[PDB]
RNA sequence: UCCAUUGCGACAACGAGCGAGACCCCGGCCGCGGGCGCCGCGGGACGGCCCGCGGCAGCGGGAGGACGGCGGGGCGAUAGCAGGUCUGUGAUGCCCUCAGACGCCCUGGGCCGCACGCGCGCUACACUGGCGGGGCCAGCCGGCGCCCGCCAGGACGCGCGGAGCCCCCGCCGUGGCCGGGACCGCGGGCUGGAACGCCCCCGCGCACCAGGAAUGUCUUGUAGGCGCCCGCCCCCACCGCG
């Protein structure tokens, strides 16, 4: 209902959290994560920055990412 | 073929981007407090709107050539829906204004050189597109 | 737009060997079609690149189904005026097949082409004949009526 | 599906009381060519001419056999 | 020479009263070297009107037209010449064929 | 139990009183293959396959 | 990996989940006149995240709305053009937005127009038909 | 199909529903415009992914939008590989099966046996009517849930919606038996 | 049997007619002749062929073919009915008001008044969406230039030109929120003799989170979704006809 739009500290829990996926859309973070799709788009934005993901499908609605290897 | 072998948005953004730098357009700012036209609520939210919108006058003057269309029709190209009302939407136009000024700035430039009628693009414009899109042909 | 005197004679001078015109909802594609770079231009625009985007593969049809041996050696001035968007895709589809079955020419492969054409889609060599419709009084629609108040 | 009337269908009759060689069992063009020998068997429009030689081809059908 | 291409510009509701006339510019301007028929797209006049002449009943409208045929031919030739073209073409009543020149 | 499959010949003609069932006569696709009447609905023609849970019972 | 909450701006609680531009829409629930934007003239960006906005912003986006024609804010924006009294432009927001309402609702009732009297037998004057417009509201 | 998943192992184990669900003809994408509807079974033999992306275009707000649903194929199609590791076409291919009732009642109420296009023809419609309502107020995208729908029942659940309505016709067919 | 009193078959009936159909209009396709402009005339498709099942009329299927089995309209029998219209007419019988007029003009107001109940609609209730820019696209059939103006529009010119949905990229992120635009406070314009009419701009952000008993319309370029044009018009379409 209610979201962070915002993470603090819990910011490298979220990392760790998104690594410990096996894919994810910026709105699969909105419902795993009480996070808005906005924060967790930025946030997603420097996870493939780090390297640690890739795009399956990039369109304007949704993009798949799916982790590089995180094994 | 060049220009229209480009996609139009890479072209337009990349146009945009060196009109910027270059010096060439410099935007007027009585006119960067407006929304493009009627049938906007709200004004631009990507920034220098300017720039970018004037890449594409001179994307659609440069296909046009003989045609030599005015401020008002090339405006026409970037009309939208007006809605927000109980009566059902109606297909509207852009500010002149805005689309003058750009005009002006390309004829002032001698990117663009004054028909009978309309407007043209100029030769200095001509090559000016061409070699834009050579720079990115691929 | 369509149905105009000037179908694509914006070619100036440009004699080209073979014609063909692919048509659907009010939209006339014609291509001029000479041997060339094996290039096909729609709209003074590339192949490659089209408005619909998730339609790309249906205006290269049968670029990968004919075989790319007959596209080699062909360039294809096509125009299409009228329609709006999907119609313009089917047309330049319709029109690119035909005018490779001009360009076998006598080799009895126009007929064997034309049945692999009818075989992965007609449409590619037949004309769609869904064309529109007219509205009636007594209707927004054509079918469809007004709402009757006391049944 | 498409029923014959009794003008497409009366006139079928004539034309093969009258005519028997020069129709044939099927043959819809050439009952259209017999069909449409001017005064012969004078039918206005095609579209009723043709629909009378597709009822003369069914009836000439029908009488090569019984 | 007075020498002048001359437009003739014929208008006509009725298609096959027209398309005669058609026959006749060609045939007296053949001489004289009249154009081939450039025909005008149909210039349809619509009005829809509903049937009832009180406005009670289902709605049933009248759909009206007036397809009016243009045709039109320019013959470079004597205004004499032009003359005889307008006495030699068949009047059709109701017809109307007008000359302008260029 | 486990449900057998079966195979229309033919379709007798249409039922329900509103229209829109039909009554198909039905050969069960495997080993004995019992010849018969099953009442369908939704669209169905001749060599059709069908999966009948029910089995036993028989339509007139 | 920062963000403040509710800011009490003008007796309004804004809160930072907003966008800022999108936020100081409701200023107190009335008398925006930045139309969206002309807040960016003043000083900072559409998505500054609301929260996120120092308190040397706050004082000069509350400078331009006392002083609305200073960053390009034109006459042709503005909440209140030639006042009735003032004959100025002039932007009213908050409270004062209502409180200058009752003050031309009380110049309608003093001139006794045809728009006072409907304000007063609270009727529409402006909204043409009312024959059937207010139906379960059941008023006079 | 999509350039990206292939069509060429991908069949299906149900021989009741093995003619009627269209696997040998898929077009690159599935848009194919064609008169399907018209003539009396010219629909079955209409791609299995062109048959999906016309369902999900209904309610009128979404009606006629066929890119619209071509890219929430692909963008459902493409959730599906990542997650299951197998071809999502033939997720789809599976759950058609699955979400297809082998028994309705008529009045004749009646059981009644459901002819194979039926069977598909509900399949469809039932694998889009719930993700359209399971993402009408949800932040969820329509795709993502259309992947999961369209995976839940081809492994077969009760949760998916579509065999939540397959298991009640049956559950009323078995009232009436 | 049919779409059909459309035909078959039986049969004191046998033949005809009118209505049905045919015809007319437009559409898809081929050809001919012309071409300020695609626009004149001819073909073509007939349940023809094939396989079943039928004495049969036809009843399903198969191709071939732009086109397939009544394509999308016009026209419309015999009778009717106290349907509607005397307020469309120099259509009209009767009472005919007839000059302090029920004639005919001018001004002002109403026809739009609103405790309310209903019919046809429109816009909604959003993430298949709103909000920004980037492409691009019609058809009925189609004018624009330039300058000033945020706009709406205005001045001065000439002979001429085109949608939205959709797509592409950002953004909001489930919050009655940027969903929704109802009401109301300034203004700026337009058209006219004159707003009360409309447009625009900055506020202001109502209900409504999918609708009870019921009730409507609909079979492929269909429903729906989306715009555009015209009708009537000083201004103005949530309407109608396209």
């Amino acid at each position: 209902k209610v979201d962070y739009p915002a993470d603090e500290a819990a910011m490298n829990e979220a990392l760790k959290f998104i690594k410990n996926s096996k894919c994810i859309t910026h709105t699969q973070i909105c419902e795993r994560l009480r996070v808005s799709v906005a924060l967790a788009k930025r946030v997603m934005r420097q996870l493939v920055k780090s390297g640690d993901f890739a795009i399956v499908s990039k369109s304007s609605r949704m993009t798949i990412f799916k982790n590089m290897t995180k094994k | 073929s060049s220009v229209t072998r480009v996609p139009a948005d890479v072209f337009i953004n990349s146009f945009a981007a060196h009109l910027k730098n270059r010096g060439i357009i410099k935007c007027p700012a009585f006119t960067d407090y407006v929304k493009t036209g009627v049938s906007r609520q709200y004004a631009p939210r990507d920034a220098d709107w300017f720039y970018i919108k004037a890449a594409s006058v001179i994307r659609h003057f440069y296909i046009s050539g003989s045609h030599s269309i005015g401020v008002a029709g090339l405006a026409r190209k970037y009309s939208s829906l007006q809605k927000g009302k109980t009566t059902p939407h109606h297909t509207k136009r852009a500010s002149c204004k805005v689309i003058r000024s750009i005009v002006s700035q390309f004829l002032g430039q001698k990117l663009l050189i004054a028909g009978e009628r309309g407007r043209h693009i100029s030769p200095n414009g001509r090559k000016m597109v061409e070699d834009f899109a050579e720079g990115l042909q691929k | 737009d369509l149905l105009e005197r000037n179908d694509i004679e914006v070619r100036e001078r440009d004699k080209y060997t073979v014609h063909t015109l692919g048509k659907k909802k009010n939209s006339v594609a014609v291509a001029f079609v000479k041997a060339g770079k094996g290039d096909i231009l729609v709209n003074n625009v590339p192949l490659a690149l089209v408005r619909p985007e998730i339609l790309r593969t249906k205006v290269s049809e049968p670029i990968m189904i004919l075989g790319e041996s007959l596209f080699k050696g062909l360039d294809m001035n096509i125009k299409v005026a009228g329609g709006g968007h999907v119609s313009q895709i089917y047309a330049v589809r319709q029109a690119i097949s035909r005018g490779v079955l001009a360009s076998v020419k006598d080799e009895a492969a126009r007929s064997e082409l034309r049945a692999k054409l009818v075989s992965y889609d007609r449409q590619l060599v037949v004309s769609d004949p869904r064309r529109c419709e007219a509205k009636k009084f007594g209707g927004r629609g054509a079918r469809a009526r007004r709402q009757k108040s006391y049944r | 599906g498409k029923v014959r009337t009794k003008t497409i269908k009366r006139a079928a009759r004539k034309i093969v009381e009258n005519n028997y060689e020069s129709l044939k069992p099927k043959d819809f063009q050439n009952n259209k060519a017999i069909c449409s020998k001017r005064n012969v068997a004078i039918i206005p429009s095609k579209r009723l001419r043709n629909k009378v030689a597709g009822y003369v081809t069914t009836l000439m059908n029908r009488v090569v056999k019984g | 020479d007075m020498h002048q291409k001359y437009t003739i510009i014929v208008v006509g509701k009725d298609l096959k009263l027209v398309e005669r006339y058609v026959k006749s510019i060609v045939k007296e301007g053949r001489a004289f070297g009249i154009s081939g028929p450039c025909r005008a797209p149909v210039r349809r006049l619509t009005i829809t009107t509903r049937k009832s002449p009180c406005g009670e009943g289902t709605n049933t409208w009248h759909r009206f037209e007036l397809r009016m045929y243009k045709r039109t031919f320019w013959v470079t030739c004597g205004g004499n010449d032009i003359s005889t073209i307008l006495s030699k073409t068949v009047v059709i009543p109701g017809i109307q064929v007008t000359v302008e020149v260029e | 139990p486990e449900p057998i499959n079966a195979r229309v010949i033919e379709v007798l003609g249409r039922t329900s009183s509103r229209g829109g069932i039909t009554q198909v006569k039905v050969e069960f696709m495997t080993g004995e293959k019992r010849q018969i009447i099953r009442n369908v609905i939704g669209p169905v023609r001749k060599d059709d396959i069908l999966v009948l849970m029910e089995s036993e019972r028989e339509a007139r | 990996n920062d963000y403040r909450d509710l800011l009490r701006m003008f007796n309004t609680n804004i809160q930072g989940k907003v966008v800022l531009e999108c936020a100081l829409v409701g200023i107190k629930g009335i008398g925006r006149r930045f139309a969206n934007v002309a807040l960016k003239k003043a000083n900072i960006d559409v998505h500054k995240r609301a929260g996120e906005l120092t308190a040397a912003e706050e004082d000069a986006l509350m400078k331009v709305l006392e002083d609305p024609l200073s960053h390009g804010i034109p006459a042709w924006m503005l909440n209140r053009n030639n006042d009735f009294e003032s004959g100025k432009d002039m932007h009213i927001l908050v409270n004062t937005i209502a409180s200058t309402h009752r003050a031309d609702l009380e110049r309608l009732r003093k001139t006794r127009c045809e728009r006072g009297v409907r304000h007063h037998h609270n009727l529409k004057v402006r909204g043409q038909h009312t024959k059937s417009t207010g139906r379960r509201g059941h008023v006079v | 199909l999509f350039n990206k998943w292939p069509l060429t192992d991908v069949k299906c184990q149900d021989e009741s529903l093995e003619a009627y669900i269209s696997i040998d003809n898929h077009s690159f994408v599935p848009h194919s415009a064609g008169r399907w509807s018209a003539k009396r079974f010219r629909k079955a033999k209409c791609p299995v992914v062109e048959r999906l992306t016309n369902s999900l275009m209904m309610h009128g707000r979404n009606s006629g939008k066929k890119l619209m649903a071509m890219k929430t194929v692909g963008e459902a199609f493409e959730l599906i590989n990542l997650y299951t590791g197998k071809n999502p076409v033939q997720v789809l291919v599976d759950a058609v099966a699955n979400s297809g009732p082998r028994e309705d009642s008529c009045r004749i109420r009646q059981s009644v046996d459901v002819s194979p296009l039926r069977r598909v023809n509900i399949g469809i419609y039932n694998i889009a009517t719930g993700a359209r309502k399971a993402a009408f107020r949800k932040v969820r995208p329509f795709a993502e849930c259309l992947a999961e729908e369209i995976m839940n029942a081809a492994a077969g659940a009760d949760k998916s919606y579509a065999i939540s309505q397959r298991n009640s016709v049956e559950r009323i067919a078995v009232s009436n038996r």
